[PDB]
Order: structure tokens, then C-alpha cells, then sequence
RNA sequence: UGACGGAAGGGCACACCAGGAGUGGAGCCUGCGGCUUAAUUUGACUCAACACGGGAAAACUUACCAAGACCGAACAGUAGAAGGAAUGACAGAUUAAGAGUUCUUUCAUGAUUUAUUGGGUAGUGGUGCAUGGCCGUUCUUAGUUGGUGGAGUGAUUUGUCAGGUUAAUUCCGGUAACGAACGAGACUGAAACCUAUUAAUUAGUUUUCUGCCUAUAAGACAGAAAACUUCUUAAAGGGACACAUUUCAAAAGAAAAAGGAAGCAUUCAGCAAUAACAGGUCUGUGAUGCCCUUAGACAUCUUGGGCCGCACGCGCGCUACAAUGGAGUUACUAGAGAGUACCGAGAUUGAAAUAGUUAAGGAAAACUCAAAAGAACGUACAUGACAGGGAUAAAUGAUUGGAAUUAUUUGUUUUGAACGAGGAAUUCCUUGUAAUAUCGAGUCAUUAACUCGAGAUGAAUACGUCCCUGCCCUU
């Protein structure tokens, strides 16, 4: 079997991994979701961009809101 | 506005109700243009029959 | 690399009360500061422990104006 | 401008300069060493 | 020091030359085509097919399941025919697919369900020919 | 050896190699030049001047008779030729003649592309506000 | 230097990294050190290293060091041909010779520091090679090679020698 | 009829067939990750969604 | 009869069975933002003051998609000013009353910014500050709670921004803090 | 008997395996004398089984240098600095992050006034 | 034909913009302290060269 | 006619290879009925032999530029003979 | 009190110096002005307008133009009216139009609404000199303030300073000031390390079995299996604070050197005060005030065109002017991205190429997804607008789309232009940085010479001063 947990908060999946624990918590590489946008609503002004990013942590094990768990 | 007779009661029979503001497409439930639903019951809010809160290009009707 | 008054005053306040606990070794002072003053950041703890040790060299050699232990 | 002819330290450049021959022919004489330069003595 | 186990122990360029003359019917488009679309001149080498056939065959020796496309990007160049900055493009398919088809006729290569692989005797002749160039290299 | 040859009433240079001396013909470029060398079976590396007029009468024949000399149709500068015939036959000073009459054919019927040739403007529809600014 | 290969001027020996320490002598002039992070740190770079990095200029040759390492290797062999001496030994005489010992600054005549003497010695020899080999039959390595050997003893036809004499003369009248 | 030709033009390719979720304007869209939220509207609600101005 | 063929479905992207992980959380975040702003317009008279997926709807949710710290809550506090401002109360007294409510409710510091046409036809903006408040740092990403509201008057729209600095209960501590204990 | 060691450059990683043998060095299966950029052969040479899986082509030449240098120490310690310090310590320098308003890390686009 | 001069200490840096260093030199031949202006990166331990030593460079 | 389009340009036979649109077939159907000038907005027709004798006006942007079809004005687009701008002064 | 000084004193910034790359000169892509047209929509015009409105416009977007239609006239009252208010319509004519728009014609459905007065409503219409919000700027440097106290009738001032030091009103110090708050710092993300911990798949290594191949004796490859964690991924910890030596300044600190993965706050970023502009946006918004238009519409929709129009001027860029190169063949090497019913597209096969017919796996460390600059190979090219340059054009071949003409993009042949390193001026830059060549993503039915990111080769010149442009303190 395979228990997979993916969440936006690192302390979330880490807390639930240790609570379920048993095969070790494997850590699939983190995904970053980068979005770059112009700050201004119109064109006027200096060319300024702001950098947004949301992370996604994935843990898979084999035997709170924002955390999802699936059993294969 | 001019609407089919079998159509107007279908909205009223169904009536909460929601409808997109995009007029190009049809309503997924009744299979009728979103225009007819909008204009038929935009007139119903003036009679104080419902509430016409608008949010994210969708109109939510709740009296 | 000067030190702000939030770490010079914090370093002073520890020494007046807790002189004997501290010593000339920098690495011991790191361990004490985590226990004798609740600092939530490792970097801030080292800077205070850095200055607290630095004050000992002057204190050991003689009296200093700011600190009266 | 030079019209250095086409038919009939050692480098194909110098043996093309004062021999007044094109550097393509200068390869032929030196034959009768690397794919970047031909240095002979 | 040095020893021989496979084709990785001989320099790539002089093995393909060594495996060139050893090699395959010549089609009618041998002298009328280039090896891609980015290029603009047909190969200057009269026997460019054989020097290409050895390289394509050698690439099979190292990649277990290899296809036409993986060769097309391998024998590909840059496209800078305008003022736009050059962007890499695929090589030619028919020249490489035909040559790979010809190696099937000899039996050097085979057909796996996800590409092509060298046969048993294809390993032999490749290993055999890679040896004299190895011996010649040491001397 | 001659520094000045003549083929299809067009003067070439004898210093260049045979494929890069046949580009002096108006209808022949670089890819076409190499092909006729292979069809005629001459040595590319040998210079044009050294090459005997025995081969000249065939190269000019090949340049004017390529269709029956095993030349792919997609190699021809004039495919689906109008005015009868469906072959290039444009390796001559005939390059200008066909080009000149194609515009006049367009210009006769007042085609828009033809009209853009009359005014001497950009023909293939490109921005002309800032580029192509030859003063007049 | 390539498995094949003294400073008279007492003012450059300490700033010339040739053989005072073992970290200088190297089979290739391709060392990836950080020689430009502190003042007076480039003096740790081998002399052949410094010359190679000046063969990597004029925009379209930016970053091509293996390209510039090949031409220098072929140049040194030709240098040994023309002088029957060590190309490294031959080059370091050129730096001593092709170094302007005075300069004019707004004018006003002032001397030139020894470290600036080395920088300008390679910079002047570098430009002559670039100009001579541009749109010319001679291969870049050859053009660099005879430039150095000419600049070695006294030859005026060398570009660096021409420039040194011009600037030295200007400073002389600028006093 | 009165509406037979109304909105009879097919818009399936999309530059006037895609709309921002809330603003509804057709310029400046962000179709990445299926957001369908154009700029000047995603910036306001970015923190609510979960995106943060990290580096 | 109409010549329309398109159909914009009244579905949601959080109910999709086959969805990528990158697409899953983006849709989860977007749906929360859409839902949060939906009932904010409904529960304005009640102070919805937050949603998780207030200070006699479900049918709307299916059709469309197929607090003791009242002082510390910025959303409900901001609505208090909007209600009072629209009631004709002067901005100085009404905002002053709300600030005293927060200050005695256990907040380290708060600030209300009112900008608009308060004085006359020419625009003006007043800022009220009470208590300690840091403006720069990553700390304000955890020690802040703000809401942006706009009220409509007879001469225009007035913008009211209410922000409140929280305390240690949102677990953590500020940057500069030594608080040396004694023996 | 064997030890494991590795060396790093900008992004080049060369994981070596120092082990008893007849002295044959091989990188990814090819002999050390048949390195692709033949100019760099003498720089690499300033029973091992090295595997290079990163960087470019000059980065891996320096990474291989570390792998051979580090392997001798690791093998000898368990069972260089006066010449080149970077033989045993990785160069910390990495590519900087591009920022908006410029084509590089510090370069900025041209300005106009009139 | 030229006479060398060791560098003792740096007086500072002058010449409008900072690109000319005022240094004090002691000629090893005649242990004479001579003040000059230097163009370029210099250090105390450096040894200069001089083709002329009669210009007591002071800038008034 | 399906045979003639083969010897035309690559674009011409492709735009004919796709199924005939209703507007174009409803256009040539009028072309057979009429010759009397016929106006149209359709600047997308390919000149085919079935309309050689027709006199047709093409909406440029505001008017109708009457053009009489010539056998020498083949598969080029029908919209190339109605300019959409006064050229230059 | 502030502002200003062709006033002084002290500091700072690629501001300049020492330089690199340049732009300006040529062709082309793009924006702006101008002229033209029916329209060539419009905002912005010193830094703080001009590859900017994420603005790469065939249709839509779309705001402009020529036509055509059209209500998106609620609600309330009247008239009319199931013996019909009205709506839709095949055929002919009209119309580009298969808009029944209208007319000849009768056939369907039925108060869903026609004419009516008020009245709202609608608008990419105006007004950013009526506003909110957002953003830029002053201003990326170090500045700002109130509680009590001292001085002045008062605006106000001290606190917020002599000196030194610092990246920093950061500190040592000084003191009618004392005690504070914001700003800096502190803080967050990435990079620079862990042979110690935790783990092992979809990462990797090792070992073993089976088959095959060559050597002189080691190994290679393929198909399996089941172990370890150096690499890889990534959680918690640890790890540098200039501690510590020498010198310099009883003090804050400064400068080598050694050690270290890491020593300019270690580097790059993020957040970033008080006060202010009547700086940009009502053309992002169902956020909005007032005015304007409101059945012959400035609302809406359809068709066609335009934003691409060229006598010239300016800004951002790409390609070039070659031998440190171009053309042909060979081996190669990454990083960060993206992916559904349909998206990213493997393998087979048709051919000269773009591309076509079938077609696995993959909601992904699993499948697709793949490097060129540079390198090596030849008795190739030899300095000549040459094979440098690839504009301009002529033929033809395919894709996307309802549609490719005013070329969407692209293939084959042919065509072979200016351009011989660029005047006054002017921009960016201090270390894995500049530069060079390339890859991914945004936009995306189809379209990058743009922008946002990613690696790959890796320079030169400084360790300084206010001379220019400018800041910030003090008389």
C-alpha cells in the first residue's frame, strides 16, 4: 500500500507523518508555483514586478485543513 | 423580455437560483440562454421578491 | 560590524545578574543564553553571546563603566 | 586587390605572403600539424 | 591504465572511420539531399552515408531502446536563416530512418517494442572492429 | 588555365573552384551548383579554370536539360511553369525576363500585389513606418 | 606550462607570479580561482593566465577561454622558434620592455605604478595582436607570436613599443 | 427572428472567449494553473489563495 | 429562439476527480477566495468575519458550485465604522469609539485610516494610531489582521482601512525580545 | 575494500568509488585518457569508478579533479593544499538570480531621457 | 638610465577625482626622501622606478 | 472543376479541400442566376472558372469596387481587387 | 520652521575616475511623433512617457469607420386583447448576409408584451483637478514623532548633540534633559556545509542469477531480484558572534594573516516609517459621485475594414560587417520549467523538408522534455562584398483557423542589397558579476527579434574622490 500526503504547510505533513508512524517518510521533491505579475494596475510607472510562490510538499508512506491524504 | 412559456415556469418552479453574467452561453440547468434568466428575474428583484447580491460575475438570488 | 543597542543592553542586563554563570569561553555562553534568557532566534543568541564574552575580557581586566555587577 | 594566384618558421600564412601564392596552395607545398594550424620548420 | 571491454575504450571519431569502410545499397537521393533542414549544403564527403551509418550504429550500442526521433535531435543543428536568434531544430528523418532500416537488413540492429537494439553478432563485429583500432591506438 | 571562362553566355572566374564558380550564372546558386557537378561527374576540388571545354558542353546541357538528367522536380526554380511547360529552364539570363513579365502580368489586371510594385513599396505586407526609409 | 616549457627589472619580480611559489607553475593557464575579490589579489595569478584572459575581448569572443588557450599555446611554440629561448622567458622581457614608465593625467606628468605597468604591458601587446590579425591572412596565434618577440628586445615595429614611445614622449613634453 | 443573428459569431478560439473570474475583463489574463484570474485581481487575492511574496 | 451553443458550467475545480497536485491547491485557494467574498456580501449585516473550508446559504452553495475576540476581529470592527459612518455620525467621534473598543479588548496596537471626501469636495485622509505597532518585517505577516472596506455617502465613497496588531496568543514572539529571567 | 567520495563544481557532481585494483581509472565507463575536451586532459591528471552527472564540460573537469584528489585522502585516512586549495574544497560560487528590469544579475536596460 | 625608488608611505590621494596617489619615496641609491605623485594601484611595500628625480612633486 | 483546382497553388487547393462554406455556395448560386453587377462582402472567394463572365462588386471598407472577372485573373483571391485605403499623397 | 544658494565644513551613490560591453552609423522587428485616410481608437511626454497599459490586434479584444439591424424599455397606471397583445416563419422580390429587416403570400406559438406617462437601467462616454483601492515618485538614504521636564509672550526649540565610529540619529561618548515608539537592525526565502541523525520511491549505488560480446584477463550490455544511503531528494538539529591573534584607533570599531563549506551585515533578494504629489489608472472591477448619450443610442449584435496605412524624426532591441570566422561531418554536457475528458506526446511508418496515417505511457522525481557556445575531424575555404551578410523579391509545398488578400507560421530552388567596426552625444556594470551563445515559461487555434526565469563558457579595470549629475547632516 501507499499513503501519500501533500500540503502547502511543511509543519502540517511533517506532524501528520509522525502521528501515523512503518516505512520511513519519503520526501518527493518540493514543488514551487512561481507567478510573476506587474505591480501597477495601469501601465504608468517604473517596471516593477512582484514574485509570488506557493510550495507543495509531498510525503509518501508504505505499509487539518490544507492537508490531503490518499490511500492506494 | 420574450421568453418561452414552458421556460418561465421552469425557472419559477426551480426558484435559490444562480446565473452567470456571460450572455454568450446557455444555462447548464434549463438549457436556455443566460440572458433570459437574467432579464426575467432582474425584474423580480424590483418587486422585492428576492435579493440580488452579485459576486464574481455570478448573480445569487435568494423572500 | 557594530552592535545595536538591543544586543548591547541585553548583553549588559545578563552580566549584572548572572556574572558567575558566564565565562571566557564563547561556546559555553551560547548554551547558557538559551536557558537564562528566552531568545527565539539562534542568530540573535550568538550575537549576545558574542558580546557577553567580549565584555568578560574587559571585565576580567578591571571595572567597566556601564556594567555594575 | 592582391590577386595572389591560384595555380602553380614555416606557416601557410607566411609562405603565402612573400611567395605570392594563395594560402590554399601553401598547404600543398608544405605537404609534398593540427586541424587548427600547420607549423613547420 | 588501459584495457578493452566495449566500444567506450576507443575514441569515437576514429572508430566510426574504422567502421566506415567495413560497411548497404545506395538510394537515388544520396547526392541530392542534405542531412536536415537547418543546413544549406549537401555533405562534402562523397561517402557520407557510411560515416553516418557507423555513427548511427554506434549510438545504438550505447542506448538500449533508441528511436528515429532521438537520432533526429542528435544529428540536428541550429536554424539561423533570418535576423531572429538561432533556435535549435531537429535533423532529418528519412536519411536516418532509411539507414536504420538498412542495418535491419544486415541484422546488426533489431526491433524492440520501444526502439531498436543490436543483435548478438552485431555486438561481435562491433567489438571485433573496435579492437584493432584499440591495438593501433596503443602502438 | 584561364582566369576568365564563358558558359551559357555568362562570364565566370577561373580562380574559384568548380561549384563556387558556377554561381556566376544568374540561375545557378550553391545547392544547384553542387548537384550539376555530381550529375556531370567532375571533381569538385579541381578549379574551374583547369576544367576542359569538353565538360563545358555537357554542363550547359545539364543546366538546360535537368529534368531528363535525374534532377528532382522540387529542385527547380520554376515549378508548374505557366506559358506552357512545367520545368525551370531558368538557368540563364532568363531569370530577369520571367521575373519582369510576372509583374507586368500582375500589373495588367490591377492586382494589389502588382500595384505595390508600381508604387515601389514593400510587396509582402510589412510595416513601412520606420523601415525601408531610402530618401526620396 | 604545456608539458614543454629571471626578471631583470627588480620592480616587477614580486608582482610577477611565475615561479616564486608552487601554486603558480601549472600545466594549463586555466585556473578558476577568485583573483579579483580583494585589492592586489591578481598578483597571485600566473603570468600566462593573465595574458590568456586578454585574448577574450571585443564582444563576440566573450568567455571563450579554451579558444584563447589554444592560440596562446601555438603562439608560444612559434615564439620559441623565432628566438630559440623559453617563450615564458621571452614574454617576461616584453612586459619589462613594453611598459610605459610615465603617463600624463589632467595635463600633468606622473609616474606609473609597477602593478599598472604589468596591466598596460599585456594590454598594449594584446591590442596589437587584435589589430594586426583582423581581416588579415595571418593566423591570430602567429600575429601574437611575432608581436611578442619584436616587443622582446627593442623592435619599434611592435605595436606596444610604438604606443609606449608615444606616451613616454608626450609625458616628457608635459612636464 | 429578433435574436437569431444575435451572438451568432462563434468564439471558441479565445481572446474574447476567456474572462477573468471576478473582474471579467479580457486583457491581462493568467491561465497558469487554471487560475483564469487576470492581473489586478489575482494580486489582491493572492494571499487569500495561498501565494506569498517569498523569494 | 436563440442561436447560442456555448455553456458555462456552474461547477467547481475542487470536485474534479482527476486533477494534478499543482492544480489541486490552486483551485482550493481560489474556491476559498470566491466563497469568502460571496457570503461577505450576504452577511454584511452580521459580520461574517471569516470562513473556513460571525460576530430562526447551503442551497446557494450547491447551485453555484455543483467569536469572543470581537474587538480583535478586524472584519467586524471595520463594519462597525462603516455602519456608523453611513448613519451620519461624524468620523472623529465614531472612529474614536471603535478604537477604545479594540484597545480595552487586548490588542497591542491598532490603526484606522479614513480617506475620502470627509471635509468637503476636496478629498482628505485622516489616520488614527493607538498603541505600539511595527510596520516593517516578516513579523507583520503573522502579527497583523486587517480588512479593507469602503462606505458610500451622498457625495462619494469613503475608504476605511482597519488594521490591528495581535499578541502572543498567535504563537510566536517579535524580533527584538530578550526578557531575561531572574533567579 | 573500498571508500566512497565525491567532488563538486558550479553544478558538476562527480561521485567516485576508490577501491583496490590494478590502477584503472574510468569516468562513466570511458578511460581517463579519452576525455572529450582533449585540452583538459592534463588538467584532470594533475581502481576508481567516477560518474559525472551535472554542470557543463569545464565544470566536470574540475569536479573530476576533486574526485580523484578527495578519493586518495579518503582511502588513505580510513584504511595537495600547498599547490591548489580548491582540490579538496568546493568553490562556493554559484550563478546569481536574475532580477526584474535587467537582462542579467546586475545589468539594467538602457534609459532614455528625450 | 633610470633610478629606482622604494615607497615609504602614502600621503593620501589627490588630483580632483581620486586616481593619483601622493607617495613618499626613498631612493635606495642615495637614501634621499623624494615626494612624487603615482598613477595606479600602489602599496607601501612596492618599489617604483624613476627616469627623473629632480621634480620635487608637491602641487604647491 | 474539382480537377482544375489540383493544378492551382498550394493555398488555393487547400482552401478548396476544406468543405465548401454556405456563404460561398450561396454566392455562386446567385452568380449563376444573373451580367448584372452583384455586390458582396465576401473577400474570400477563389477565382474559379464557373464565374469568369460575372461582373461582381467587392466591399473594400465602405463602397463596392466593381470588378469584371477575367480569365487572366485566376485563383488569386477575389479580395485582391478592391483596395482598402487611399495609397499615399 | 521650511525651501534655495554661480556659501563653507563633513559624509554617500557605477555619479565620475581605470576600464569592459556598448547604443548612436547599415538592414530588420517594435513603440511614439508627424502626414494620409472613412477610420488609421486611446491613456502616458525629463528622470517618474516612447517591446509601457502585462497592448505578440485577421474574426472577438475593439474603444474608430461604412452599412445593417437591435432592446439588454425593469416596475407601476391606461389603451388594446385568448371572437388574439403579439412572436416566429418556407417560397419570390429587397438585402453582403440562410437578419421574415421589409414587401406579395398565409402558416405555426400564444399574454412571455405592443402603443403608452413617470421612471429607472445601460455605457471601453467625459471628468484620476470630485473619490476608494492599487502603484510610482520625493527616497534606498536614515529619517520622524509624544509623555513629563528646561527656554521663549509666540510661532517654536532642547530631547533628535562637541569628537570618534558605523552600511545605518548604529553605537562609544556628551548632556536640561529623562524615559520611549516607528524607521535601520532584528525578521522571512534562496545560495554557501554535514561520510553524524531520520528516512528509500518514482533517486542512486552495491550484490546475486540467466543470456550475450571482447579482451587477457578485467570487465560491458540486456532481463530479473533482494539488500545500503557516499551522491539525490528533505525534515529536525548543528554550524560564525568578527570570537580569536598581531597592528591601528581607558571605547565603540578598523586592517591583514591562519582556520573554516561559509568572514563586505557572507552574498542575492522580500518586508520597509512620518509627511507629501491636486503624479498614473473611473479603458480591471456589480466600487462609486456629478455631468453626458438613452429607440433613428455613445447600450447590444452581425458583416467588412482599421489599429499594419508612408515624404520624414525619435526610443527599446535582433542580425551583421568575418579567419578569436563561415560551410560539412562526429562525440558530447546542464538547470529550472509545463502537461487532460482533452494536455505534454514516446515507439512504428510513409518523404528531400515543413508535415501526414496509425498510435504507448503520464494528472507526473514514474511518461513525454530534447543544449548549444565551445571541442574534434579533411592535402575543403584564403582574404577578394568571397562560400561574410541574408534584406529585397519570383516561383512553387504544407500546417492553424469559418476565413491567411494587406504574405499568420514554415519548407525547396532561385534572387545576393546596404553593411569595411560607426561624429556630437549617451546607457549599463565591481565577481561566477559584465559579455557571449542557448534552454524553459508568460502571452498562445497559429504567431517572439519582448518580458519573466534557468543554466553553460568566465573578462578587464577600483579598493578611490566629490570634478560632473545628485542625495544626506551641520553654521
Amino acid at each position: 500500500i501507499t499513503i501519500t500526503i501533500t500540503s502547502t504547510k511543511v509543519k502540517a505533513v511533517e506532524s501528520l507523518c509522525a502521528e501515523v508512524k512503518v516505512k520511513g517518510p519519503v520526501r518527493i521533491p518540493t514543488k514551487t508555483l512561481r507567478i510573476t505579475t506587474r505591480k501597477t494596475p495601469c501601465g504608468e510607472g517604473s517596471k516593477t514586478w512582484d514574485h509570488y510562490q506557493m510550495r507543495i510538499y509531498k510525503r509518501v508512506l508504505s505499509m487539518e485543513p490544507g492537508v490531503e491524504l490518499e490511500v492506494a | 423580455m420574450r421568453i418561452a412559456t414552458k421556460d418561465i415556469i421552469a425557472i419559477y418552479k426551480q426558484l435559490c437560483i444562480v446565473c452567470h453574467k456571460d450572455f454568450v452561453c446557455l444555462h447548464p440547468v434549463f438549457g436556455i440562454p443566460n440572458l433570459q434568466v437574467f432579464m426575467l428575474m432582474k425584474g423580480l428583484a424590483t418587486k422585492k421578491c428576492v435579493k440580488e447580491t452579485c459576486n464574481w460575475r455570478c448573480l445569487y438570488w435568494t423572500n | 560590524g557594530v552592535r545595536t543597542k538591543t544586543v548591547k543592553r541585553a548583553a549588559r542586563n545578563i552580566i549584572e545578574k548572572y556574572y558567575p554563570l558566564l565565562t571566557l569561553d564563547f561556546h559555553t555562553n551560547k548554551r547558557v543564553v538559551d536557558e537564562v534568557a528566552v531568545v527565539e532566534t539562534k542568530r540573535l543568541r550568538n550575537k549576545i553571546a558574542g558580546f557577553i564574552t567580549h565584555l568578560m575580557r574587559r571585565i576580567q581586566k578591571g571595572p567597566v563603566r556601564g556594567i555594575s555587577f | 586587390k592582391l590577386n595572389n594566384a591560384v595555380l602553380f618558421v614555416i606557416t601557410p600564412a607566411v609562405v603565402a605572403d612573400r611567395m605570392k601564392i594563395t594560402c590554399s596552395l601553401a598547404k600543398i607545398l608544405l605537404k609534398d600539424v593540427d586541424n587548427h594550424i600547420w607549423i613547420y620548420t | 591504465m588501459h584495457h578493452f571491454s566495449n566500444i567506450k575504450d576507443v575514441v569515437a571519431i576514429d572508430f566510426i572511420k574504422a567502421y566506415a569502410e567495413h560497411l548497404l545499397e545506395i538510394p537515388e537521393w544520396v547526392d541530392t539531399v542534405k542531412t536536415g533542414m537547418c543546413k544549406e549544403l549537401a555533405p562534402l564527403n562523397p561517402d557520407w552515408i557510411y560515416i553516418r551509418a557507423a555513427a548511427i550504429a554506434r549510438k545504438v550500442y550505447l542506448n538500449n531502446g533508441i528511436g528515429v526521433m532521438a537520432l533526429r535531435r542528435a544529428y540536428g543543428d541550429q536554424y539561423n536563416k533570418h535576423y531572429n536568434p538561432s533556435h535549435r531544430t531537429l535533423g532529418s528523418g528519412k536519411v536516418n530512418r532509411y539507414i536504420l532500416q538498412q542495418l535491419e537488413k544486415m541484422g546488426i540492429v533489431a526491433k524492440i517494442q520501444s526502439g531498436r537494439s543490436l543483435t548478438k553478432e552485431g555486438r561481435k563485429d562491433m567489438d571485433k572492429i573496435a579492437f584493432q583500432v584499440y591495438k593501433e591506438h596503443e602502438a | 588555365f584561364q582566369h576568365m571562362l564563358r558558359v551559357c553566355n555568362t562570364n565566370l572566374d577561373g580562380r574559384r573552384k568548380v561549384p563556387y564558380a558556377l554561381t556566376g550564372i544568374k540561375g545557378c546558386g550553391r545547392r544547384y551548383a553542387y548537384l550539376v557537378c555530381k550529375r556531370a561527374g567532375i571533381d569538385v576540388n579541381k578549379r574551374a579554370g583547369l576544367m576542359t571545354p569538353a565538360e563545358i558542353e555537357k554542363i550547359v546541357d545539364i543546366l538546360n536539360n535537368p529534368l531528363n538528367y535525374k534532377i528532382p522536380v522540387w529542385f527547380l526554380n520554376r515549378q508548374k511553369d505557366n506559358k506552357d511547360g512545367k520545368d525551370s529552364q531558368l538557368i540563364a539570363n532568363a531569370v530577369e525576363t520571367r521575373l519582369r513579365e510576372d509583374i507586368e502580368a500582375l500589373k495588367k489586371m490591377r492586382a494589389h500585389r502588382g500595384l505595390r510594385h508600381y508604387w515601389g513599396l514593400r510587396v509582402r505586407g510589412q510595416h513601412t513606418k520606420t523601415t525601408g526609409r531610402r530618401g526620396r | 606550462l604545456f608539458n614543454k616549457w629571471t626578471v631583470s627589472d627588480i620592480s616587477l619580480k614580486e608582482l610577477l607570479a611565475i615561479n616564486s611559489k608552487l601554486k603558480y607553475q601549472v600545466f594549463l593557464p586555466h585556473t578558476a580561482g577568485r583573483y579579483q575579490i580583494k585589492p592586489f589579489r591578481k598578483i597571485q595569478c600566473p603570468i600566462v593566465e593573465r595574458l590568456v584572459c586578454c585574448m577574450m575581448q571585443h564582444g563576440k569572443n566573450s568567455g571563450k577561454k579554451l579558444l584563447a588557450m589554444r592560440v596562446v599555446e601555438e603562439s608560444f611554440e612559434i615564439i620559441h622558434l623565432l628566438t630559440e629561448k623559453n617563450p615564458i622567458q621571452v614574454l617576461v622581457d616584453a612586459i619589462i620592455n613594453a611598459s610605459p614608465r610615465e603617463d600624463s593625467t589632467r595635463r600633468q606628468a606622473v609616474d606609473v605604478s609597477p602593478l599598472r605597468r604589468i596591466n598596460q604591458a599585456l594590454y598594449l601587446m594584446t591590442m596589437g595582436c587584435r589589430s594586426a590579425a583582423f581581416r588579415n591572412s595571418k593566423t591570430l596565434a602567429e600575429c601574437l607570436a611575432d608581436e611578442i618577440v619584436n616587443a622582446s628586445k627593442s623592435n619599434t615595429a611592435s605595436f606596444a613599443i610604438k604606443k609606449k614611445e608615444d606616451m613616454e614622449r608626450v609625458a616628457k613634453s608635459n612636464r | 427572428g429578433s435574436y437569431s443573428i444575435y451572438n451568432a459569431h462563434p468564439r471558441n478560439y479565445g481572446n474574447g472567449s476567456r474572462t477573468c473570474r471576478k473582474c471579467g475583463a479580457r486583457k491581462g489574463l493568467i491561465r497558469k494553473y487554471g487560475l483564469d484570474l487576470c492581473r489586478r485581481c489575482f494580486r489582491e487575492k493572492a494571499v487569500e489563495i495561498g501565494f506569498q511574496k517569498l523569494d | 429562439m436563440f442561436c447560442l451553443t456555448k455553456t458555462k458550467a456552474l461547477n467547481v475545480d475542487v470536485l474534479k476527480t482527476n486533477i494534478s497536485r499543482k492544480h489541486k491547491f490552486v483551485a482550493d485557494g481560489v474556491f476559498y477566495a470566491e466563497l469568502n467574498e460571496l457570503l461577505q456580501r450576504e452577511l454584511s449585516a452580521d459580520g461574517y468575519s471569516g470562513v473556513e473550508v460571525a460576530t430562526d446559504l447551503t442551497n446557494l452553495l450547491i447551485a453555484r458550485f455543483g467569536v469572543l475576540a470581537r474587538g480583535l476581529c478586524p472584519v467586524s470592527q471595520a463594519e462597525s465604522i462603516k455602519y456608523k459612518i453611513a448613519e451620519g455620525l461624524p468620523v472623529r467621534r465614531a472612529v474614536g469609539s471603535v478604537m477604545r473598543l479594540i484597545m480595552d479588548s487586548g490588542a497591542k496596537g491598532c490603526e484606522v485610516s479614513i480617506s475620502g471626501k470627509l471635509r468637503g469636495q476636496r478629498a482628505q485622509g485622516m489616520v488614527f494610531k493607538e498603541g505600539y505597532m511595527i510596520k516593517s518585517g516578516n513579523a507583520t505577516r503573522q502579527f497583523y489582521s486587517s480588512a479593507v472596506r469602503c462606505v458610500l455617502l451622498r457625495m462619494g465613497i469613503i475608504g476605511i482601512k482597519v488594521t490591528i496588531m495581535l499578541d502572543t496568543d498567535p504563537s510566536g514572539k517579535n524580533g527584538p525580545a530578550a526578557r531575561i529571567p531572574d533567579v | 575494500k573500498s571508500v566512497q567520495v565525491f567532488g563538486k563544481k558550479k553544478t558538476a557532481i562527480a561521485v567516485c568509488l576508490c577501491k583496490e585494483g590494478k590502477g584503472m581509472i574510468r569516468v562513466n565507463g570511458v578511460p581517463l585518457d579519452l576525455i572529450n575536451p582533449p585540452v583538459l586532459r592534463i588538467k584532470v591528471f594533475e581502481d576508481l569508478k567516477i560518474r559525472v552527472t551535472g554542470g557543463g564540460q569545464v565544470a566536470q573537469a574540475y569536479a573530476i579533479r576533486q574526485a580523484i584528489a578527495k578519493a586518495l585522502i579518503a582511502y588513505n585516512q580510513k584504511f595537495f593544499l600547498e599547490y591548489d586549495r580548491t582540490l579538496l574544497v568546493a568553490d562556493p560560487r554559484r550563478c546569481e538570480a536574475k532580477k526584474f528590469g535587467g537582462p542579467g544579475a546586475r545589468a539594467k536596460y538602457q534609459k532614455s531621457y528625450r | 638610465p633610470v633610478i629606482y625608488a622604494q615607497v615609504t608611505e602614502i600621503l593620501g590621494r589627490t588630483g580632483s577625482r581620486g586616481g593619483v596617489l601622493q607617495v613618499r619615496c626613498d631612493i635606495m641609491g642615495e637614501n634621499r626622501q623624494i615626494l612624487r605623485n603615482v598613477k595606479g594601484p600602489i602599496r607601501v611595500g612596492d618599489i617604483l622606478t624613476l627616469l627623473e628625480a629632480e621634480r620635487e612633486a608637491r602641487r604647491l | 472543376e474539382a480537377d482544375f483546382v489540383k493544378m492551382l497553388d498550394a493555398r488555393a487547393r487547400r482552401s478548396y479541400r476544406r468543405s465548401p462554406k454556405l456563404k460561398h455556395e450561396r454566392l455562386v448560386k446567385k452568380l449563376l442566376k444573373i451580367p448584372k453587377l452583384v455586390k458582396t462582402h465576401c473577400r474570400d472567394k477563389i477565382i474559379l472558372p464557373n464565374m469568369i463572365g460575372s461582373v461582381i462588386g467587392v466591399y473594400n471598407g465602405k463602397s463596392f469596387t466593381t470588378v469584371e472577372i477575367k480569365p487572366e485573373m485566376l485563383g488569386h483571391y477575389l479580395g485582391e481587387f478592391s483596395i482598402t485605403y487611399k495609397p499615399v499623397t
